């Protein structure tokens, strides 16, 4: 039994993507958007990511090429085991987010591990999405990813 | 008195609160405080940054 509430049917999807590599390895995590247009374009959003520091280290995070100036209107730091994604468009109206694709690149470096082991990469702590013109997006589909160590 | 949007409580709200408030938020463990939730939501975040850079633009009269 569901409502509809349970049931989007337009919803902008924020997806974490999956690698796998050996101890050593530095591989890459995508953070993908899809349905941009569909959703009125995304004009700001943040969010947090939850990762298991025993098991990777963060290299770098970037904007993908889907972020317009991301000198200026995207920014990323990470802490403790949560990375944190800011963007916003700083002219308001000229360098929204108009098309889906990679929204940000997370390098991780994988650490040593006894047994080939599956570690989540997953949304907590909140946060918002705002279409082009910065109101609340309705529905936000949020999917978590992971990162697979073999050793 | 409240000032909206006063991120560093100087009694003024420009470019010095808005790059605070972008740094604050990607705090994890950033507090609820009141004259930085502009939109009146219970929650600090990317919509009350947004309200604050139109204003500074001079898109937005108001705060809120
Ligand atoms: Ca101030
Ligand atoms: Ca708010």
């Amino acid at each position: 039994t569901v409502l509809p509430k349970d049931i989007p049917g337009d919803s902008l999807k924020v997806t974490v993507g999956t690698a796998n590599g050996k101890p050593g390895d530095t591989v890459t995590v995508p953070v993908t958007f899809a349905d941009v247009a569909k959703m009125k374009n995304v004009g700001t959003c943040n969010f947090y990511l939850g990762y298991d520091a025993s098991l990777l280290e963060v290299v770098s995070v970037d904007a993908g090429p889907i972020v317009k100036n991301a000198a200026v209107n995207f920014s990323s730091s990470a802490s403790n085991g949560t990375i944190s994604f800011l963007f916003l468009d700083n002219t308001i109206t000229d360098e929204l987010i108009t098309a889906d694709g990679v929204f940000a690149n997370i390098k991780f470096k994988l650490k040593s591990v006894t047994a080939k082991t599956t570690t989540p990469v997953t949304f907590k702590d909140g946060g918002a999405f705002g279409d082009g013109t910065m109101s609340k997006i309705a529905s936000v589909t949020k999917t978590n990813g992971s990162v697979t160590i073999d050793p | 008195v409240i000032v909206y949007g006063d991120y560093n409580n100087d009694g003024n709200v420009d470019s010095t609160d808005f790059a605070g408030l972008k740094k604050y938020i990607m705090a994890a463990d950033h507090a609820y405080v009141k004259n930085l939730d502009v939109n009146l939501d219970n929650e600090v975040n990317a919509f009350d940054l947004a309200i604050l850079k139109k204003y500074l633009l001079g898109m937005v009269s108001k705060l809120e």
